[PDB]
Formats: structure tokens, C-alpha cells, sequence
RNA sequence: CAUGGAAGUCGGAAUCCGCUAAGGACUGUGUAACAACUCACCUGCCGAAUGUACUAGCCCUGAAAAUGGAUGGCGCUCAAGC
């Protein structure tokens, strides 16, 4: 098992991520545009899907 | 549209001395001495006070302007890196494998390494090697810690993200296996 | 903004019919804290804050009502109050410095002085002794209650105060902090 | 206390809205008891505050309780 | 009203008033049920701008074919481009 706090902090990381629509790409939390440019700075973001 | 004047200031303590050369800064102070090269940016530095430095741009566009503030802050951070340190933490997550490190003293010179063995039971020994400067420390505080300590900012932080980055799971679900090796904490040696 | 303009004339209003004013420097008190107060002095007086009155107050220095309206203008910082009464001074000198309230601490807060536990018995229930052993404080459970043996130092005076000592200040009825109403010079006294 | 007749058992698993009451000086009678716990002036103030705290009831027939407590025209006692 | 228990936060149906500058019969967390906690709202510091929705100029994404290759060539960046 893994301490509640230590998975929370490394839920960070590679859980709380938002996702380009367009190329796949990972985003930051509050992100409104995506940062490469192949896709054209698209704004259609959508958000991780969480593990269930 | 150009705009005429943007200007900054810095302060400095009664503590230490600059001296700003052609584009060049050299800070020294009670913890060492470190350089930093501007030459790449139009900048025009003068004293405004006893123990203020100004800077700024005449006729400058909007993207120029931007780099003005980039500037203040990283000289700022030169200052307090000298008077004050860095300080980083870092933690081991594991779920089954146990982690191992071995910090192994000087290599005949000023680099610090580190070992790092039984990642997710593989046979693997990966070492990775700090820049100078930078001293790797293995904490007695409490279990599973890492601290870094240094004098400049950009070589503590870049040693820290080397480490981060080199503990990687592949070919697997992320976010079941939490394996690996993770900043927590960012501060200063002084308080 | 129709509560701004009541606020306008209620101030000049009120300036002119009490020739005695007094300022009152609250800050960070409790809200209950005006309520029990403004209860007291329910029959006498109305105490009333608001933002600063940049240019509110130098309107009413313009014209001559009152020749000395335009010397308390720069005593004004910040979170700062007035009183408008007919009492004597006085009478309002300690009037409104009743029921200072025992504030507890806020998992970080300053202590201006060093606190200490002295040596007794706790009393309570043997279940919470968990909470003891965070802070490794040698605890003896006498009587289905725990008693400190010896007194150990919480936290040294103008340092933070830990997040389990705090928690564990709530429940001995001892904090540093004390919160009361602040009395400012007013006119000149 | 002053609801419509028994509140029988086995009836309010439904709607239970049948507590209609008259609105005179009952309602005020039962005010002191109170005594205007906070503040509001004596009765004066409690008799708005309770008059318009049978917001439900709705008061009686055309009136409501919320006309009566905002019309300042009845007696203080 | 509901009820082994539901105190804003299982659920069903209404949304007033005191005190104020402000705190909702409440947007969440949370208790067997209270609590604690969050949000909303107001106050202290600062010093001049700020928010949302639309129109059209240059630029970018949309833009994949077979011998080696063509603004005529070299080359050109406050142009030697518009
Ligand atoms: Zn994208």
C-alpha cells in the first residue's frame, strides 16, 4: 500500500493533466490553449480521465 | 506602437558587492561568487541610489519589452542564492521494490553521484552525476529523503529534475504504478 | 450602489449633533465580538466602520462648521474606527474595553510568549493518547486519566506553533492570543 | 402549537401543509416568552420578528405575515 | 416535513426578519447524528486602469508522389518582402 499523502503527491504529476483534442498532448491544469504548434494552438481541451 | 520608456529597479543589502562590466554581472558575497552573461539582450544599467540599480529600454516594441522583467528576477535570484542558499527535498514512492541509494563521495573531483539500484526489481544500476557546486546529502530527519543544496539556482534545479526524469515506468499504466522519484519541497538553507 | 449613498448623508449627519467624537482602533476581533458590544451600548451610542473617507471627511473641512475637522484628517491609516457619544470621557475611557475574547490558536500562529504546560493531570479520556505520543511527551495514564509527569516546552516564544500542538492547545483551554478592542488617540488627548 | 386540529399518526408521511391559524394577538401572547432574546427594542421588534416567523402559516385569510410585520401600525403592547 | 438516526448539505415542498460594511433557512467537504471545514459576501495593503462579445490586415495550422531543380540564377531580414 501507499501512504495517502505520498500517492497524492505523485498524483501531481501524471494524474491531474488536461488533454489536447487535436495532437494528444499534456497540458496543465488551468491550460486554455495548447502549447505545440502542428495543432494550431487549439482550444478544445478536455480533461484526464481519472482511474475508476 | 513603441513604448518610450519601461523602467526597473533592484535592490541590493548592505551585505555584499556587484560589479556590471560590459553586460557582464559578477555578484560576490559571504557564501561565494557567481557570473551571469547579458550580452544577448539591449539593456542600460545605471545606479540609480546609494543601494538601488535601475535598468530599461528606450524605444522598445511589445515583444522587447517582455524580456525586462525576465532580467530583474533572475539578478535578483543571483543575490539571494549568495547571501541565502537553495534547498531542495525529494521523496521515494514504492509500492512493492524497495529503493536503494548510495551517495558515493567526490569522484576526484568536485561532482557528486548517485546510485540508485532496485527500481521496480530491475538489474539495472543507473548513476547519474551533479553539477559542481551542487552537494547531495541523504536525510536523517525522517525516512526517504534527498536534499540538495547549492549556490546558484539553475545548476540545484536541473541536478533535481535529472533525477526525476531518469526513474521512468514504460509500457505500463500510469496511473497504477506510481513508481519513482518525486520533488516535494523547494526553500532556502537560512530559514 | 444604494447602500453607498445612505452612507453619505448618515456621516455628515451624525458628525454634527454629538460634539464629542472618539476613535476606536479594532482589528482582527471576531464579528460576534461588535455584536455583544454594540448589545451593551445598544441604548447609548451607535458604533459604525466603513472604508476610508478619502475625500468624505475633507468635504465637511471645506466649509466652516468646524474649523478642526481638517486637523484629524492625516491621523487616518487603516482599519481604524470611530465612536459617536455624548458620554463622559471618562465613562468611554474602558467602556468599550469589555469581554476580550481567549483566541485559540490557527496551526501556525505566533505566539508572542513562550507557553508551558504546567504539571498536572489532563483528566480525559485514555483513547486520545495518540496525540500525546506525536509530540513523544513521557505521558502516565493514572485513573483512566493522563498526567504530566514533567513539564516539556510546546513551543519557544516568536517561533510557530506545531499543527498537532496546535490542535492539542484547543482542547487545554490555553492559547497566547487575547483579542480586545484597540484605543487610538482621539483628539489630540 | 397552534396547528389544525390532532396531528394524527400515520399522516404525515404525505404533504402536511394543513396548519393553517388565525393571526391576532395569540401569535403576540406568545412572544414574551421570548422577550426579545436579541435586542429588536423590547416587543416592538420581537412582535415583527414573530409575526413574520410563521412565514408558513401565511397568516390569516387575505393577510400575510410578511404585510403585517412591514406595515408599522400596530401597538407596541 | 420527513426520521433507529439527516442540526443547510438522504429526500419532498416554501425562502422572512434582527444586528451591521458584510455572512445564504447555503456551492461543496464532512459527523450515527452535532461539530470542524469550504464557498459566497465584506474589511485591511497598493496605485490606474479592467471585463465580455464582435469586424478585418500580415503571419501560422488545415497543405500527401514518384531521375536531381528552379520568384530566371546567386542571394536578400529597420529587405534586395508587402
Ligand atoms: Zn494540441
Amino acid at each position: 500500500i501507499i501512504e495517502p499523502s505520498l500517492k497524492a503527491l505523485a498524483s501531481k504529476f501524471n494524474c491531474d493533466k488536461m488533454i489536447c483534442r487535436k495532437c494528444y498532448a499534456r497540458l496543465p491544469p488551468r491550460a486554455t490553449n495548447c502549447r505545440k504548434r502542428k495543432c494550431g494552438h487549439s482550444n478544445q481541451l478536455r480533461p484526464k480521465k481519472k482511474l475508476k | 506602437m513603441r513604448y518610450i520608456h519601461s523602467e526597473e529597479t533592484i535592490p541590493v543589502p548592505e551585505n555584499l558587492k556587484v560589479s556590471i562590466k560590459s553586460r557582464l554581472v559578477t555578484v560576490e558575497g559571504p557564501r561565494g561568487k557567481l557570473q551571469k552573461d547579458l550580452s544577448h539582450i539591449a539593456v542600460n544599467f545605471s545606479v540609480v541610489k546609494k543601494g538601488v540599480i535601475g535598468l530599461e529600454i528606450h524605444h522598445g516594441s511589445r515583444k522587447d519589452v517582455a524580456a525586462l522583467r525576465t532580467v530583474r528576477t533572475i539578478i535578483n535570484n543571483m543575490i539571494i542564492g549568495v547571501t541565502k542558499g537553495f534547498k531542495y527535498k525529494m521523496r521515494y514512492v514504492y509500492a512493492h521494490f524497495p529503493i536503494n541509494v548510495n551517495v558515493e563521495k567526490n569522484a576526484e573531483t568536485g561532482c557528486y553521484e548517485v546510485e540508485i539500484r532496485n527500481f521496480i526489481g530491475e538489474k539495472i544500476v543507473r548513476k547519474v552525476v551533479m553539477a559542481p557546486g551542487v552537494e547531495v546529502e541523504i536525510s536523517k530527519a525522517q525516512k526517504d529523503e534527498l536534499i540538495l543544496s547549492g549556490n546558484s539556482l539553475e545548476a540545484v534545479s536541473q541536478s533535481a529534475a535529472d533525477i526525476q526524469q531518469i526513474c521512468k515506468v514504460r509500457n505500463k499504466d500510469i496511473r497504477k504504478f506510481l513508481d519513482g522519484i518525486y520533488v516535494s519541497e523547494k526553500g532556502n538553507i537560512v530559514e | 450602489s444604494g447602500n453607498k449613498a445612505g452612507y453619505f448623508d448618515k456621516l455628515k449627519g451624525l458628525l454634527e449633533e454629538y460634539p464629542s467624537i472618539f476613535v476606536v482602533s479594532v482589528d482582527n476581533v471576531s464579528s460576534q465580538q461588535m455584536h455583544e458590544i454594540r448589545k451593551a451600548l445598544r441604548g447609548q451610542g451607535v458604533v459604525l466602520m466603513g472604508k476610508n473617507t478619502m475625500v468624505r471627511r475633507a468635504l465637511k473641512t471645506f466649509m466652516p462648521d468646524h474649523p478642526e475637522y481638517e486637523r484629524l484628517l492625516p491621523f487616518v491609516k487603516g482599519n481604524v474606527g470611530f465612536v459617536f457619544t455624548n458620554g463622559d470621557l471618562k465613562e468611554v475611557r474602558e467602556k468599550i474595553l469589555s469581554n476580550r475574547i481567549k483566541a485559540p490558536a490557527r496551526a501556525g500562529a505566533i505566539a508572542p510568549v513562550d507557553v508551558w504546560v504546567p504539571a498536572g493531570n489532563t483528566g480525559m479520556e485514555p483513547g486520545k493518547t495518540s496525540f500525546f505520543q506525536a509530540l513523544g511527551i513521557p505521558t502516565k495514564i493514572a485513573r483512566g486519566t493522563i498526567e504530566i509527569t514533567t513539564d516539556i516546552k510546546l513551543v519557544e516564544a516568536g517561533a510557530k506553533v506545531g499543527p498537532s500542538e496546535a490542535t492539542l492547545l484547543n482542547m487545554l483551554n490555553i492559547s497566547p492570543f487575547t483579542y480586545g478592542m484597540g484605543i487610538a488617540q482621539v483628539y489630540d488627548q | 402549537a397552534l396547528k389544525e386540529p390532532p396531528r394524527d399518526r400515520k399522516k404525515e408521511k404525505n404533504i402536511k401543509h394543513n396548519k393553517s391559524v388565525s393571526l391576532d394577538e395569540i401569535i403576540e401572547i406568545a412572544r414574551t416568552m421570548r422577550f426579545k432574546s436579541f435586542s429588536k427594542d423590547l416587543k416592538g421588534g420581537v412582535k415583527e420578528i414573530l409575526g413574520t416567523a410563521f412565514s408558513v402559516g401565511c397568516q390569516v385569510d387575505g393577510k400575510s405575515p410578511k404585510a403585517i410585520s412591514d406595515a408599522i401600525e400596530a401597538g407596541e403592547i
